């Protein structure tokens, strides 16, 4: 029930740059947030669990924080495998909703 | 020492043992859910860690020793130190044999049970309208939402009885 | 090592019926809730619905009554979706997601996705 | 870790009982009467059968071992064997001592209790019909024959929880 | 195997019971007092005392030993005695240290709960005033005086039930 | 060795009154249940009554009301029946039983018997 | 009240022969049947209980089997001993109900 | 050492108020309670109230109502008492005293007194 | 109230006699009561609580006793340092109430 919105549409940064990215929840959805990796082939797959601990395997500059309705997720060196799309979800109440999306280019 | 909860009315339990050792299950119409008693979990890996404490590290610095590896026969003291080494493994052997015994039925006996928390919780709230109940799952009358739920989990609770209905 | 095999692509008529499947293996099936996420082409991901594998407790979107259905097999450890009513509209890339139990529903591990086009030619 | 029903609320039991280690009596009234259980003493002797396996038989084989006896003195390293094995022995002797009292006391306190999965399964249909009884002779309100002790030690019985005519 | 009172719902405890160890504090229309259940500290008393009858007395007279202290090197058969008696001093302050801990934990385990006999006393008669209370403290409907604690005392309560407040 | 030590024969009147005895031996009196056995001669054993030496619970046959009677001793470990107007019916050999508790009811050691003969002449 | 009806009033059979005597209740009794030998002299023993098991000290050539309302006891190799009057009982519900008893005697 | 130390003298008008002082020492002062007995010259030992040094429960004698009241300082480990609408009747030696939990009220520990007097001159 | 009374005034003992003071209460006052002494300096001291055991200190010569109304408290042998007043208290039902006092003197 819960409509969720990307802040930046599109965000471009390059390579070792430390890049931010944020999206609102419409109501408080206590601490449930899901940072989701849409790669440009498909593979999707999830980096931050409970708004504020991240997925084992997903390297420790994917790094996510915030509470209340004002998330966000920072990047602190990023890479040549790192430009891909961004989802964030909320799954306080149901139904669960995804972000807007937006997609991380190399400037 | 058993309390008869694990083998006893936790009949299957469910495989989520991935934030904690204990759980919170439970029912809604917004959906059903798990958690984890970070409480609970916290303290039985405490007295895990406090097992391993006195095991793990902490080893009995033993330098120099008699000769347990032999050789050709010698007779006496040859035999006394065979003997005698026999019998420190004999009795060090019995000792880890019977550490691990008790430590693991006391890890069995200190796991178990402490549902008495959150059964006095709720008689409260379940004195009232209807009644408790134990067998397998925890059922609780009082209709609400997530959020009570997590004053449950967050053992802060208010003990609001919905006095309309007696026990039907 | 645990991965959620699907199908291939595959096409029907416009109001036709299609299943699609969803093979879960490296894990125990009635353990962690399976989860389906629609992406259609260039928008964003939504959400479809949620099963219980130990004993088929399902609550669907709002926007889904009627149009899908999620069955599993327990024998298997597969998951399936019944499609009913199809439309061009439904033409997207179908993921299956594994999931944490209930409410809480952090998708652990993702699906490669089976691409469903609706057309008549 | 005592439980305090053998030595508590149990006050003596009843000697006429050859068909297991716990009991289930009634006062039906159909005549009164007495049966064991089926899967608790059956656990009791399993877990008794456990502990002797590692009691009765498994000894070591040990064959051939220092002199334990002496006639005349030698000295040196003679009282030395004779210190080895009386440490041995009051090692040994202590350690059994130690394993008698440690599983005597696990056996009381393990025999003991777990008259709770009786207390859950009598609750949620004993709990209308005049309330419960927290002791080992629970006043059942549920007027029922023997038929219905069957369904209480058959572990499969429904809750007809008794309506009206209850609490005063 | 922990039962979760003395750490658990007896959350801070008062300190002035010198007369025992264990006590049942209430408050009345005239006036809040304290009280001393002499059978379980007696019971608790009986079994310290009962462990240290193996502990504080009664030793083993062991006259003639090796000698322990030791001088300039000699041979193999001075670091056999070197290694017996450290492998005998090893071997006993492991036995001592688990002596310590196996007793002091059954001693935190036994001096806990053994409260269930106060509840199963009190149900019959709490029944149906208001429920059932079960918190830490009885909140025990009996309208009553320092006449029905001592009889809690005595372990001689009757059951005179309180029909006036059936629910609320 | 338990043993069910029972009293010789007795000839009275008819209507008069008899008090037989089953002195229990080498086991506890309140434990096992006590229980009679009449049996006529040349005809079936037949269910007197059932009794507790615990506190005196009494169960007796639907044709045998006003007609036994079962009191227990439990000092001397010992069992009673009394028996009021008698008949010349009456006269069998009465077998002191012990027994499982209650209804289950095995008769695991009996009594030798007492020769009870109610005539006239 | 269960009216219980042994099958044959008297059986003979010779010395190391299978006999075998059954009873017959008018309700099912469950598990609850107890035979009792009666000697000639007049000693009286309890040789089932609960329908299946031996009583201590009895031979092992005795069995009874059976459920609900048929029942059975089979004695496998006869002996000089074994010739006696034989009667089962009812125990489900009160009273108990004896049988009409069956002299066995040597062919 | 176990010692209620205890003020000094004062002397007031009729009908002022004073406060009292006794500090509690050696010993945790939410354990056991305070009592405080008055004792006029020549006369018996009077029982005026108790205090709860872990809640402040106020318990006071029925014949001062309204004159005597019970305060404590948890802080500083001190016992307090203030007086209102004094009279020439209430020159006396005030007692601090330590007291058993509740209603049992045996005075394991006493103080020194007070001499307060009440006079115009 | 309880109206409580001791009836001696004053008494009079020699060193190392044996003295018994008694006290009386209105009602049954069960099994608490307390001993006070007062020497005359304004230093007060309990001795009996419960009505039969003593406070820690207090020399073994002291002894009181009594159940029900009546009460005593018994000297074995006298001191000169135990020339005191002695109060008696009852504490069963609120107010506690003190006895009258009795002075004891040296003969
Ligand atoms: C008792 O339980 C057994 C299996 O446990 C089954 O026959 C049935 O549920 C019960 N039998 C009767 C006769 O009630």
């Amino acid at each position: 029930d819960i409509q969720m919105t990307q802040t930046t549409s599109s965000l471009s940064a390059s390579l070792g740059d430390r890049v931010t990215i944020s999206c609102r929840a419409s109501q408080d959805i206590s601490n449930y947030l899901n940072w989701c990796q849409q790669k440009p082939d498909g593979t999707i797959k999830l980096l931050i669990y409970y708004t504020s601990r991240l997925h084992s395997g997903v390297p420790s500059r994917f790094s996510g924080s915030g509470s209340g309705t004002d998330y966000s997720l920072t990047i602190s060196n990023l890479e040549q495998e790192d430009i891909a799309t961004y989802f964030c979800q909320q799954s306080n109440v149901l139904p669960r909703t995804f972000g807007g999306g937006t997609k991380l280019e190399i400037k | 020492g058993i309390f008869g909860a694990i083998a006893g009315f936790i009949e299957n339990g469910w495989e989520g043992m991935v934030d904690g050792w204990y759980g919170f299950r439970h029912q809604n119409s917004e959906g059903r859910g798990q958690a984890a008693d970070l409480k609970s979990t916290q303290a039985a890996i405490d007295q895990i860690n406090g097992k391993l404490n006195r095991l793990i590290g902490k080893t009995n610095e033993k330098f120099h020793q008699i000769e347990k590896e032999f050789s050709e026969v010698e007779g006496r003291v040859q035999d006394l130190e065979k003997y005698v080494e026999d019998t420190k493994i004999d009795l060090w052997s019995y000792n880890a044999e019977l550490l691990v015994a008790l430590e693991n039925q006391h890890t069995i006996d200190l796991t178990d049970s402490e549902m008495n928390k959150l059964f006095e919780k709720t008689k409260k709230q379940l004195r009232e309208n209807a009644e408790d109940m134990g067998n397998g799952c925890f059922k609780i009358y009082h209709k609400c939402d997530n959020a009570c739920i997590e004053s449950i989990r967050n053992e802060t609770y208010d003990h609001n009885v919905y006095r309309d209905e007696a026990l039907n | 090592q645990v991965q959620l095999q699907q199908s291939g692509a595959e096409l029907v008529m416009p109001g036709a019926s299609v299943k699609l499947s969803c093979k879960a293996s490296g894990y125990t099936f009635i353990s962690y809730w399976m989860h389906w996420v629609k992406q259609r082409p260039g928008q964003g991901l939504e959400w479809i619905g949620e099963i219980d594998p130990s004993d088929s407790y399902t609550n669907y979107n709002q926007k889904f009554k009627g149009k899908a259905r999620l069955t599993v097999d327990k024998s298997s450890s597969t998951a399936y979706m019944q499609l009913s009513s199809l439309t061009s509209e439904d033409s997207a890339v179908y993921y299956c997601a594994r999931g944490y139990y209930g409410s809480s529903g952090y998708f652990d591990v993702w699906g490669t996705g089976t691409t469903v086009t609706v057309s008549s030619a």
